[PDB]
């Protein structure tokens, strides 16, 4: 063994908890952050869409709202559903694979790999 | 972007490397030449072209050697013409071009000096685009230290050695490894330097630098297999230009077989065209003549612009295939081997 | 102030022709000649 | 048409017609946060509440037909999946 | 009064003294020196 | 009373958080898509996982229209040009700190993508370095709020 | 290299002053200086419209100058290896004069639409002869600048025909389409420098 | 009451909502578009798939024309000069966001059509790169229509 | 009645409509230019098909035409300084959009007429890219009306 | 009393220490993550040692944030002209100084990364090195804590 | 009466007259006389027949004296505002134009020169081509006679 | 009545007379000496001819000398800013056209001189064109001495 | 009676003869000292010879410290501006003007030491044009006395 | 009597007199030593001789610091404006004339100290054009002292 790599790995690691527990606790405002933002996108997404369709006439309004809600539909999904959807995913990956995981998940270690037909 | 300067300076050597342009032959242009049957009437075809008189003065038995030296003697004037007329801007990139000469014939001083002989009788032998002006270097040709020396002193060439090769290298390697290694050293330093005349000349030029980095890759692995170099010999030589660099160029320096090769081309659809194209069969095209027919095809991009350099680079090497082309008609037609007459390069 | 109206119009004038002077001497700083000549 | 379209007219049937009549029941009840979807004017502050419902009316009616066009949209689509 | 004439004395003699001095410096301070025989040694 | 110019350092601020903050995701986005782009050509496998970097910079656009947005919601003609100041720091705090960050994150994630490609053991380095790089704007949001509610 | 840093030294170095001086002006309640309302009475309306003549020849003709000389320099150039570029060409030299003829013509209406005032008082001076300053100004400017943008143009797709011509013969009647469409700026710079010199009258 | 100039601000939003957004997706049709024809030699049927960054680019210029039209019909004679900066600030923070979201649609595209070419596995990770790219153009105009409604 | 100066910021409207049009058109038609007659030697038939860059350049020259003639006929003396900015917005509007669309049009034709000659199948997406760079001058055409009638 | 406009060169302060110690530590991210992710290739157990660089360049950002919050929570409307210069000079001084330490982290983690993994050697000498410039990010917190408590 | 700085602007007009058209005159000669020195060598007999574009160039600078002169003895202590602003836009007219029509001499120069040498046939070419340019000279010349004769 | 500080525009006149001048003949002597010393390795005869270009130079400076001191014998305690400004005007023209004839000078003697050791028939032509450049000085003089003596 | 701010001018003179005539003496002398060391290599002998032009460098330092010595003495508190402007345009005139010197004597300098090394002969028209660029220092001085003493 | 905002120009005269000669000598040992590292490889024997450049540039600072620490004594509460312009005066004519002694110094000690090693005979030369650097920086001095005591 060494003592020297031994400071380098317990100073980093202590290091990283000292400062995580600065930057870690902060980085939860990522769940704000994107929040608003969704809620931003979905009120404009609205409000720069559907009101076309609004008339002050049941046909006239209804026959376009029809096709201007088909449009809105498009966005919503491309922009939230999809994308933002992603977003959403790809942090609480990396709020798990970090600043949760860090205090206790090595994740070093082979993956078992069992032999089988399957892999035909 | 360019126009702000680049007909300040530029603007007649353009207009005269088009002109130049204009004269070349076309298919129509070799599908006379490959039907006739003797050098006379080889001469009688290309006096009605812009060789007229290239075989003026001259012996009656015309051999393809002479035509061979009076087609590059043609290009030779035309580029020294050119060098001699640039402004700097050009004629820092014109003698770009050079340096891919040079470095051939400081492989014919080292090997003539290695070997004892006085650089003088080289001389003759050396390419008309490589010569150079300061000569002490071919006055004095004692050793291969005092040359080494020598060089760094009077050639152009001096700073490609600093960055790879020492004396105590020069003194060790072959003489094949020096080529390729002065020639990895210049490459990388001519695509930087098209990288720094940015827009047009760089669009234009690096289509082309990055696959001559590429193509010295393909064809110095498939190459080695039979060779002494090892892995890391190969990975010493490989060009840092090219599409490979992020990964390829190390997955053909880990090659040993042919097939290794192409599951490198065939990441880059160019390239697995090229391989594809060529199994080199009896009667096939090569994956040389594939190499030669592409560097054609980005040779013609160049003049699809108006304002950069990349038009003076791609004629050089253009006219250069046209002797190649015209050589290799002539072979075909005094040896009567009409069946491989078809395997010019058809360049525009 | 720091300005007046001879100065105003005098700078509106000089900080114009200066302009162009330098776009006159840019083009006669950039003239160059050939470093060789013909045979 | 081919399998794609009917399947987008499927899924913008569904969403159309839950989200539409959601709002054409949150317009017949009058709630209050829909005010800025309604094209009321300075005059339907005039008398008292009857303006804005007939409002109320007339765009509920709107969402009804545009998801009256989504149940369309649906069945046609749900025989154009079948018979491409 | 004046001040106008004062300041931009003051502020074009100082721009214009300001440019000779660094233009002058520059091309100074990034002249080729050019020692060929030796550069590449 | 107050300054009738005042709300004009507000409203820079609020734009700054949004436009500095654009402009360093986009920065992010664009070297880092770029690095992808050219890793994808010899691996197929990695195009999806390597998206990391372009996410990421997208934060720095949020976090710019988070306080764009804090600010923006409390603009008003009667405001006490004291808080259009701290608007203004508030905007630069985060804007110009997103601008630092996005421009870590370009770099870092296109030679961490690149480097990826030729060794897949880097994929978690790259995250841990791209967090070090990302927190630049979290540092500037936080000092952003700070002012923005002072 | 050298005088694009010197260009750019320059030119963040008063954008930096220029963003502290307007937040200076600001911040201290100094909005009675800076006053532009000042700078656009006290300013004479001559210096305006002379601006805009001098202007109104010169970047004409400075567009000109590069229309020449881009052209010019590629029907040198192709002429030496195929002689009949130098004749057929010379169109697109035509239209980078036209453009400098375009400057004169403009010039010219202005400059014989100028008059002395006799008065320098802004109350005096008066609406109509501010608005005539400045108008022959912005004029002046619209046609200078067209044209100088039109004749670089020209020149740019000249050497555009010259080239190919070289190369084709058939080729330059066809890209003449090219140069029309070009020269068409400069005569846009003209139509509405009229327009903005049409109404103005000093006194 | 209000100052005559008071509208300068204002009018220049409604300016630079659309100029910086033009700009933007410019620059995002001018890079990717020299992309997009230099792939179309090698890979003729990429073409209509390749349009997409095209597409987004001008979606920035109608997230600039939206502003644009919006202050523009918000502008009037005597408008209160707190509105006036509000315009110049949703002017300014829809047009230079619409800026870094072209140049990330614009460095993207380029990098994503060429890398497409060599690998038609990267056409999905490049779609989700240029939406990370183009919706800082959508977040310009969030706070571009808060700012200007405020 | 209106300042002295209030006709200047107008009559800039006017210039900078037509002149940063002017500069969108040249380089628009001047990039377009090269591209078209250096192609045009590998394929001679394809100057008609190519012709079509130059002409939406040119239709981005009469979006700053058309806006300088109404600025130009809106102007006089006696004009109030309100409308002297609208109009100066009109003025940079278009003729910056047009400035945008002419350097997209400029880069997309050279790029699109030089892949054409290569590959004719480019030729109909060639069209619709063009379409998307000559908009961005229609955009700008819609703000500088928007403005310069109010 | 004070003037009103005594709280702008707070904020400036404010703003100041965050954005050049963000600018500082996203270079020497950026530098020091570039060499880690192009090492990996030869040497991909180095990666967990070579964040230090990395680590060191996020902690100058954590140096400009305490100076922005300490100056943040000195700020009131009423504050005394001097105050605000303490806080600017305080600002400055650390955020240009985290700038140069960044500066130097980033040059020293490129050349220390790939030095490293040709010769483990230089580790125990890089690490000093760094500190080495780390600490310059120390010396202008230890001024700006001084200035921002005059 | 006059303001005291009153012929300064004049003053400017006689100077701007000589000086760009001696820049212009200077470049003119200089390119033309570079390629004369390198078309010499090849064809001796050339150089009388050659120097056409420098005593061209020589016309230029004798354009900006005519104007020089004809401003200068129109100056007086007293003169109106209007005389010196018309002598300054004539000082401009002449002197940027002499300074353009001098550098499309100069460059045109240098081709037809180095042209001629290979093609005898240019000669006449190249003189029409540089006729060109020194009627661009006359197009300064004639509107700065017409200026200061007002 | 006569201004203070009026001196000073005379005086710059005096300056501009002697710096351009001297900057043109430093240059114009720099290039053709590069020219003789590069050339005359070759051909030593060439030596005592190749001067010429370094004498017009040496003119040029003489040029800026003689307006400089008739400035500098003229000047006057109280001068009117009419005189003032002619002697600014007067030095300014001889100082940067000596500085274009400098510029010229410098050009044609470099490539005079080393054309002319290839070939002697360019010697007569070389002379001619040296008299075409030398001449911008004088006509900076007469343009000088004018103003200088109103 | 006369202002303060007065001193300023003639001792921006005093400055501007010293520190000018210091960069052109260093210019002259680096230029021509690296000119001597390298071609030193080649020739064992010439030394003691090619010094001269950095004697002659030396010289041009002498004329910006006989005319700042002469200005500094000349100054007291209650100078005129009329005798200030005058030291402030000698020391111009003699400080560019040494410069102007000694930018050529740097050229000429290393350009007549290299042709010296390969051919004795330049030797003497070396110091023949060395002489016409020394002398524009000699004609800076002569104008700065004549101003300083006026 | 004396104004305040005065002593300021003698501040920066102390203050300059040592920035810029310790810029001077600072470059005049970087190229120095640069040139003394890269000799040592092939003639270690030579280091104690040619460290002189590095000596002179060292005076360099000393010269700088004999001023600065003159007018740092010289100053005082309410001096004299005059003197405080002398003393601004003297701080850039030491100041900028050592950094010229620095620029020269650094040039040709690099050039020297190649030289004298491919060249032994060389060292001799380059002391007697090193004392033609050095001196500017004792003429710079000169004239600081005569202006600092005037």
């Amino acid at each position: 063994f060494d003592f020297g790599d031994t400071m380098v790995h317990q100073a980093i690691h202590t290091i990283e908890y000292c400062l995580g527990c600065i930057s870690n606790t902060a980085s939860y405002l990522r769940l704000w952050a994107l929040s608003l933002a969704h809620a931003q996108l979905s009120e404009v997404l609205w409000t720069m869409v559907i009101h076309i369709g609004l008339h002050v006439r049941s046909l006239a309004g209804g026959l376009g709202l029809f096709f201007i809600f088909a449009a809105f539909a498009t966005l919503t999904v491309a922009i939230l559903l999809i994308m933002e959807g992603l977003s959403a995913f790809l942090h609480a990956l990396r709020l798990h694979w970090v600043e949760f995981q860090n205090k206790f998940y090595t994740g070093t270690g082979f993956k078992f790999l069992p032999f089988s037909f399957e892999h035909i | 972007f360019p126009e702000l300067y680049f007909n300040v300076d530029n603007g007649y050597l353009e207009g005269l490397v088009r002109g130049l342009k204009a004269g070349v032959l076309s298919q129509a242009d070799y599908l006379n030449l490959v039907q006739c049957e003797t050098l006379e009437d080889l001469k009688l075809h290309l006096q009605s072209t812009d060789y007229g008189n290239f075989l003026a003065n001259e012996a009656s038995p015309l051999t393809v050697s002479v035509i061979d030296d009076k087609l590059k003697e043609k290009m030779v004037v035309e580029f020294r013409h050119m060098r001699n007329h640039a402004y700097e801007p050009l004629a820092s990139f014109l003698d770009f071009i050079t340096y891919s000469y040079m470095i051939d014939n400081v492989i014919l001083l080292i090997t003539g000096t290695l070997h004892q002989r006085s650089i003088a009788e080289l001389v003759p032998k050396c390419h008309p685009l490589g010569s150079f002006e300061q000569m002490e270097a071919v006055n004095i040709a004692q050793t291969p230290a005092e040359l080494y020396n020598a060089i760094l002193v009077d050639t152009p060439l001096a700073a490609f050695f600093q960055d790879c090769i020492s004396e105590q290298d020069l003194d060790e390697m072959n003489i094949e490894i020096i080529r390729n290694t002065l020639y990895k050293a210049y490459l990388e330093s001519f695509y930087k330097f098209c990288t720094l005349l940015g827009g047009t000349t760089a669009d234009a030029m690096c289509p082309i630098l990055e696959f001559e980095a590429d193509r010295r890759a393909f064809i110095i692995t498939i190459n080695s297999f039979g060779t002494e170099l090892s892995k890391e010999d190969r990975a010493k030589l490989f060009p840092h230009c090219g599409r490979l660099y992020p990964e390829g160029l190390a997955q053909l320096a880990r090659a040993d077989d042919y097939e290794q090769v192409k599951n490198v081309a065939d990441y880059y659809p160019e390239y697995k065209l090229l391989f594809e194209g060529a199994g080199s069969n009896p009667g096939d095209k090569t994956l040389e003549d594939r190499f030669f027919e592409h560097e054609v095809k980005l040779n013609k991009l160049a003049f699809l612009n108006q304002f950069h350099f990349g038009v003076f680079y791609a004629f050089v090497k253009l006219k250069e295939q046209e002797c190649r082309n015209i050589v290799w008609i002539a072979e075909c037609i005094a040896q009567r081997h009409r069946a491989k007459i078809d395997n010019y390069i058809p360049i525009f | 102030g720091f300005f007046s109206p001879g100065i105003w119009m005098g700078l509106l004038t000089t900080l114009f022709m200066l302009f162009i002077f330098t776009y006159g001497l840019h083009m006669i700083l950039s003239l160059k000649t050939m470093d060789r000549f013909d045979d | 048409c081919g399998p794609k379209l009917a399947a987008c007219g499927i899924v913008l049937s569904a969403w159309g017609v839950i989200m539409l009549i959601m709002l054409g029941i949150f317009f017949n009840v009058h709630s209050a946060v829909l005010i800025e979807d309604v094209p009321f004017t300075e005059k339907d502050f005039e008398n008292g509440p009857q303006n804005i419902y007939n409002l109320y009316e007339q765009v509920s009616y709107n969402c009804f037909i545009a998801a009256g066009l989504y149940l369309l949209l649906g069945g046609f689509s749900f025989c154009q999946v079948r018979l491409n | 009064l004046e001040y106008s004439v004062v300041f931009n004395l003051v502020l074009w003699i100082m721009t214009g003294l300001a440019l000779a001095v660094i233009i002058t410096s520059y091309n100074i301070w990034n002249m080729d020196p050019g020692y060929d025989s030796i550069i590449y040694r | 009373n107050n300054p009738e110019y005042s709300s004009f350092f507000g409203v820079m601020g609020a734009s700054s958080a949004m436009v500095f903050s654009a402009m360093g995701a986009a920065y992010g986005t664009a070297k880092s898509g770029t690095g992808i782009a050219a890793m994808s050509v010899m691996r197929p496998e990695l195009i999806m996982k390597s998206i990391i970097p372009v996410v990421m910079a997208g934060i720095i656009a949020i976090y710019g229209l988070v306080v764009a947005v804090l600010i923006a919601n409390s603009l008003t003609d009667g405001i006490t040009l004291y808080r259009s100041f701290l608007q203004l720091g508030a905007g630069l705090s985060v804007g110009l700190s997103g601008l630092a960050a996005g421009f870590a994150i370009g770099i870092v994630g296109d030679a961490g993508v690149r480097g990826t490609a030729q060794q897949p053991r880097l994929f978690v380095g790259m995250i841990l370095i791209l967090i070090f790089a990302e927190v630049l704007g979290l540092y500037g949001l936080i000092v952003a709020l700070i002012l923005s509610t002072k | 290299t050298g005088l694009e840093l010197l260009y750019l030294g320059i030119f963040v170095a008063f954008w930096a002053c220029m963003i502290v001086v307007g937040i200076c002006y600001t911040i201290f309640d100094l909005g009675f200086r800076f006053d532009v309302a000042w700078f656009l009475t006290e300013t004479s309306p001559f210096m305006w419209s002379n601006l805009g003549i001098g202007l109104a020849i010169s970047l004409s003709v400075v567009g000109a100058a590069w229309g020449i000389y881009i052209t010019g320099s590629s029907i040198i150039g192709g002429g030496v290896k195929a002689p009949r570029i130098k004749t057929k060409n010379l169109v697109s030299i035509i239209f980078c004069e036209a453009v400098a003829i375009y400057g004169i013509i403009m010039a010219i209406v202005i400059s014989n639409m100028a008059e002395p005032f006799s008065a320098t008082d802004p109350k005096a001076i008066g609406h109509r002869n501010y608005h005539a300053g400045y108008s022959m100004f912005g004029a002046g400017l619209t046609v200078g600048l067209s044209n100088l943008f039109c004749g670089v143009c020209v020149g740019i797709v000249g050497s555009g025909a010259a080239l190919a011509d070289a190369q084709n013969p058939s080729l330059f009647v066809k890209i003449l389409i090219v140069e029309i469409f070009g020269s068409a700026i400069g005569l846009f710079g003209v139509i509405v420098a009229i327009l903005q010199t049409s109404r103005v009258k000093m006194g």
